[PDB]
């Protein structure tokens, strides 16, 4: 496992997470992951985002996306608020933001923008206590190019938690993303990652 | 372009020429003019309030470290070395006592001074003169009710003579309140927009917001709602628009305390600035207690924005004619509960964020106003600024400065461009001051 | 399924795309397909274009790549072409594409081209009424790098068909781009997507 | 620099700076003199039929809307609006009646008119005066058989006066054939070029086809594929050059109809063509029905250019001096069938669209003559364009403008430049006027 | 399989490459490949280098990152030395540059740099003499955040050598980059790829 | 600016304005003053070493083609079509008699001449003058030993008396070893800096080492291991620092052959110079020959740098004021084993090359001092050279040059700025001539 004293670079968080990952690599477990992040990420890049909401998103989501302040890595004394909020939605404040996005006079979506995303190094491992829960980890480039010539790429790593509803369905309950990039230069971060 | 002779701006702040938001020489001149000039925002108390807490923030394209002392006041520097000109300080914020470069380890106390230089007695014996290399200083940094600004000239004005007549409008929320603490840390987005098209937007405008933000407007039913899509218009007396002498103004929007949340916090807001108000009443009047929970779009000259109430605390930090990083903060009343500041701060950055769904509606009306400023056949036009011209008033009983009796108008553009072209014109502040010894007269000259 | 008069942002065409993979995610056609898209990317990257055309790409071929006039969400009276091809080619005409790559003559070939392609979200679905024809999707970036600082990287979604010819080999047999930026920024697109 | 005293065109056109490629002031001083001051291309009748119907267009580095009236004729405006200058509209196509300002709701009619404040009345009362606050139009909008050109001076020239000499070349094809339409909508990729590196490449050089196009000419099998690698000349009598006052100018390749189409659509298209030049020998005679089906590689100026017969028509959108905005679109010959103006407009993009296999082999060509005109040792260098100078004439019998009678050389890359030249050392269109009384004795010297 | 003497483009070193792949695609292969990479990814991602030293990197690696000078297609007679090496180190070479990742006084590494690494395209394929010896081929998109706004994407193709050593543990024992890009336009190359 | 008139270097090159490193305008009077008039650095013998061999340089940022002649001299020619400009030869290196533009196929020699024209008597006839046709020629290439440089400007000084008195420090090792050998390709990154900020660092920075690298030195056990962090200073009589009239200098720091490499190295390193030096002392005496085997770090003005027994190589070839493509290349003693050759040269780029550990330590310092010189606030501000300044001596018995006796100073930032603001602030070669003739008096000024 991670010993954090000698790996100095890594935190503690991180060292959770791979723990988690490293060992149980189930195949059904990986298939059922990658089946999930490619059909939540295709109904995304159409704008389906009410099929997106219906099918793919638990009731009790929390979807998180922070910027972190940037710190000296020695840093020991300062502690005040270490990071934004972007997004740290509940379903209701993400239904506001689909309503958003569907409403005809969100000037913004005309011309109708253009997105591609692109899911990588899914890993996946059911929760010790929770059985119904399903830890997943992925990465995405998302694509976004409007108006001629827009374009804004986003770069990011995942950590979700997705949970069997009624039907069967696991739907995703709580994503956590720490964006990459302090400053963005992308105009906005308006994509659901 | 000779900035003594021409017209950016003409008389009594009536329009401007589209060129202001794209030539990069009027931009290299603002330093000069504006950002060299006059006070900038750079922190607050609370997000450096002990000894050796410091930030870095921009002043301008410049970059400074804000440090508190061991006295507890603030001294701010140019984050660069005396040396061979490295950036010093390459976070955002942090504690320390000292700043040492990595280039070559000279070592520069809090204060700014030149503490060591390795090896100093076997390489420069006695020649080094460390009292004359401390890190060049920002000769100006005051405070106003907790909100640090800085000025690189000595001759500016107090801070509080240069928010003129908009400190009896700020007070209110800024000092009678109890006080405000600024939530850290800011989101940080480019937008390709000059500065000057989101401080214009901030100070006065009321208009856009019922047709540009009709679709946050319906989706979030924040008080606002039953605007968009231009359905309704404010009723009259819903508010008012002020300005100044150096520039800073505002419009009002009365009772407004909710702002632009949505209804999931309306319920808490209402009742939290309903109650204090009820308390400020007998403090300082009816009409100021009642500034305190009506809605305030404010630009503190040049580049500072804020929507008091809705809590969004904005830094427009130019970067070149068509570029600028958007800093996005909360403000909240020190006295709220915790639970509550938390909640508003996050639904500060859920609307005007990164990620905010209002804020998302007004970048393209930003770029493109500014990037048409560059095509030729539009370098020459001229921006209105006109609506309600005619009817602004001076020197009323109750509310000072330049004031325009109404929700809806270009009042604060006037104002705001006035005086913008009273320092781009100026070598110094005293041209400054000659140039606008007639400011109110010119800014109420129809009426 | 997508109920586009509610999911206002979402096209016809992509609504019925995602109806067929939302259902049949059969595990050995997953395999296959990111066989298929593995190799074909990996014949491409070394350029040999020769082997591309016999092994990947079947006779009857409609090889398209769109480009799509940016028009209002709410139009509905211009009704002018709406798309050009940037390419729309039948087998003969790629051959004509790979002659050109491989002649000693062309001089933009040379210092050599280095290619570099990156496929992800792999999709699979048997085709209901031809049982021999296997429909894939799958997005890829393509970065092309050339001449010293000439770096140049495309994005895209493809919807492709392929079909078992002789030899029990499956081989392209339409491929379908709607190519996301409306102005491109990378020189040409002269690259096989 | 001083442009009044700086030469950068030598005495007939023979060498330009290389500078001109590469400067940024001389970029900012061609949008006044060169883009602010000629005709630019807009649009064509079949883009926008009806009324209401409107495509946006750039014209120099300002972007304009082009519509089509009640009337029936065509206004352009800025698309810009008239209160804090927001873009006006974000689409390339559509059909309205007006445009309403998403920031606060002006709305504008397709007439250019503010028809339209959103609360007029309470906020401005009577004070605002909707009249003087129309849209900015664009001066001049005229017609060349359906294709719709613009211009912002109001003093320019006619249109068919601008094309002076090379309309005669034109009309064969453009109006003697029955009329040509424009196919929809263009590739846009952006090069970086100066917009006169493709301009001068289109207007006058037959010269690198072999060289540069030799793969392209092999590959396809196309009717000029002998020309492969410089193998063979273009035989005694293959084609002639010709340039005019304005500076637009062109090539002619006798009898090559089918153009840069491979070998799968040349058999249809020299049917079609020989068939219409048939009957057209009697309408406007031999020549000029044989100019019909000649393929014409033709720039007007300054950055329009087109290839007839091939198809090809494409705008240089000036960005900066090194990145030009390049729009491809197909032309075609309104009579055909419509399966083969179809299979006509995708084979124009596979040659010279976005994934143009034979535009692709120019960009090399076109982006480092472009950079090298930055470059510290070459900014005072020459272009030369002297091939064929000395044996132009003007004023012949039968081809009218300055003319050279030979398929390969620099004629209309002289014309070019000497019209560039003269717009850029002066203020005005009288000054030009001045400067281009002589024009085509300059140029045969 | 390629014949070099008709695909003009290819070179004999990724004529060979390809037809080691093409064969044998064993799916077992495939998922070890691809769990491989993915753990190799994420421990890199977070800066675990003495983890990534530790359980993925065996004692005989050469981890070697060429850039190849640009020449003639045509070229016959210039035979001088074609490549230099970014990289190309053994076990002791990578554990100074793991050292140097993690001291305290690399003033680089204040504020902490963020990575993110997406691998695509996994090959696997045994080795024909070693059979303890796994080739597995893939492609990577490497992400590089750091100081607010510096963003550095590095894009290219890896060809491994996997082996297993003591416990079982499948370690790599051999990487080989040709770098795509010849002017690197990312200030160094100084990241694992 | 006026740059007669303007000042940016002070007297004795005490100081420079920060606005040097990133001045746009001063970086095009470079190109006309700094690259079009002083010898750069093209290519060796070793990479061109038969008839027809050539490779592509830069030149400031002009592109050559530099070619080997049949009767085995040298000539650089510009890489442009004299016909419509188009970039003739896209390739680094390779071997040819002649390059075909493939544009319209105009053919040129490898001596520069056009030779053929396609179809030139059907188009041309007799009308095109081929002999004036040629392409554009570097009027000046010179040797040093190998080492290929190439000016524009045929009133240069020849490159001997160019290097004035850092010749004869590098020529131990670059004539009396036998001779070097350049190994290629070189690595090429582009860093966001000015070309001066690593000229400078190479020229004259020993100071910076053991702050700046300590986790280089820390980590890979080299010779100057002990310097990590500043734990320990070299001691007394360590080195020295030089520099010249032209504007070349270098440290020296005495019998460090292993230089940067790893402790891997070291030993077999040590027993070559060693044993090598032991030769030298009988045909150069013991101080010629030990400079043979101390570390040189040397910048030849402009833009080439070189750490001698280190074996790096650079090019600093500017692009624009905070952009510069640099070049890595190692040089190797001929006379070296094979095996040990290609170790060394791998461990060049292993410490100096595109994922150089110690190269990377140096990005920050480079990349933000370059950058804070477009910074309001700093464009004025002076950069510091002052250490050692008093102490250093011309005409000393041994040592040849402005010569300061340590390892640690900045005589020959001060050489380097010195020749620099001489060059900046003159028209031609005779007026750097006049500018420059009390340039030892000046540098020595208080010793
Ligand atoms: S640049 Fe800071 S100590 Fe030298
Ligand atoms: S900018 Fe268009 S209505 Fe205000
Ligand atoms: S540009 Fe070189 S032959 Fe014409
Ligand atoms: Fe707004
Ligand atoms: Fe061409
Ligand atoms: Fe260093």
């Amino acid at each position: 496992m991670i010993n954090i004293q000698e790996d100095k670079l890594v935190s503690a968080h991180d060292a959770e997470e791979i723990l988690r990952f490293f060992n149980c690599h189930d195949s059904a477990l990986q298939q059922e992951a990658t089946t999930l992040l490619t059909q939540e990420a295709h109904l995304l890049d159409i704008q389906a985002y009410r099929a997106w909401l219906e099918h793919c998103v638990g009731s009790e989501v929390q979807y998180q996306v922070i910027s972190r302040e940037l710190r000296a890595a020695s840093e020991r004394r300062y502690k005040l608020n270490e990071a934004m909020n972007v997004y740290n939605e509940n379903f209701q404040q993400l239904k506001v933001r689909v309503e958003h996005q569907l409403d005809p006079q969100n000037w913004g979506n005309s011309p109708k923008l253009r997105f591609t995303r692109f899911i990588t190094n899914v890993q996946a491992a059911m929760d010790v206590n929770d059985k119904e829960l399903l830890h997943i980890r992925s990465n995405v480039i998302l694509h976004r190019a409007r108006r001629g010539n827009q374009v804004d790429v986003f770069y990011a790593a995942r950590e979700d938690k997705w949970k069997r509803g009624e039907g069967g369905v696991r739907k995703l309950v709580q994503r956590f993303v720490d964006y990459p990039e302090r400053i963005l230069q992308t105009h906005n971060l308006m994509v659901f990652l | 372009m000779n900035y003594n002779n021409k017209i950016l701006v003409s008389e009594s702040g009536l329009s401007q020429k589209h060129l202001i938001h794209g030539d990069e020489e009027l931009f290299q001149h603002e330093l000069k003019t504006i950002f060299a000039r006059n006070w900038l925002f750079l922190t607050h108390d609370s997000l450096i309030p002990a000894p050796g807490d410091y930030v870095t923030a921009k002043m301008g394209i410049d970059e400074v470290i804000v440090s508190r002392q061991n006295d507890g006041s603030i001294r701010a520097f140019l984050n660069v070395c005396r040396h061979r000109g490295k950036t010093l300080v390459s976070v955002e914020a942090g504690n320390a006592k000292g700043f040492v470069c990595s280039y070559h380890g000279w070592g520069f106390g809090s204060n700014g001074e030149l503490q060591s230089v390795p090896f100093e007695k076997d390489l420069y014996g006695e020649s080094l003169n460390k009292k004359c290399l401390g890190l060049k200083e920002v000769a100006r940094v005051e405070s106003f009710h907790g909100f640090i600004y800085g000025c690189f000239d000595q001759e500016a004005p107090p801070l509080m003579d240069y928010l003129g007549d908009a400190a009896w409008y700020l007070e209110p929320m800024f000092k009678h309140s109890g006080g405000l603490e600024l939530v850290g840390p800011p989101g940080k987005v480019v937008i390709k927009a000059n500065w000057k098209a989101p401080a214009e937007n901030f100070v006065g405008d009321a208009y856009h917001v019922g047709w540009t933000h009709a679709s946050s407007l319906r989706s979030g039913e924040s008080i606002f709602s039953s605007l968009a899509g231009n359905a309704a218009l404010p009723p009259e007396g819903a508010g008012l628009q002020m300005t100044s002498k150096y520039g800073s103004g505002m419009g009002v929007l009365w009772d407004g305390y909710s702002g632009v949340h949505s209804a999931d916090l309306v319920p808490e807001l209402m009742a939290f600035g309903g109650a204090k108000q009820e308390r400020l009443n007998k403090e300082i009047g009816d009409v100021r207690a009642r500034i305190y929970r009506s809605h305030l779009n404010c630009t503190v000259f040049p580049n500072n924005s804020m929507l008091t109430c809705s809590g969004v605390f904005k830094v427009w930090n130019p970067i070149d004619a068509n570029t600028t990083e958007v800093w996005t903060y909360a403000i909240v009343e020190k006295d709220m509960p915790e639970d509550l500041k938390r909640r508003l701060a996050d639904s500060v950055q859920r609307t005007f964020g990164p990620a905010g769904f209002w804020e998302s509606d007004d970048n393209d009306n930003m770029e493109t106003a500014s990037q048409n400023g560059k095509k030729y056949q539009s370098r020459d036009s001229d921006l209105l600024s006109n609506l309600g011209f005619g009817e602004d008033v001076y020197g009323d009983a109750v509310y000072p400065g330049v004031v325009g009796k109404s929700a809806i108008g270009e009042t604060s553009y006037r104002g705001f461009y006035r005086a913008y072209q009273a320092h781009v014109s100026s070598s110094n502040w005293a041209e400054f001051e000659h140039a606008s010894s007639t400011w109110h007269t010119e800014l109420t000259k129809t009426t």
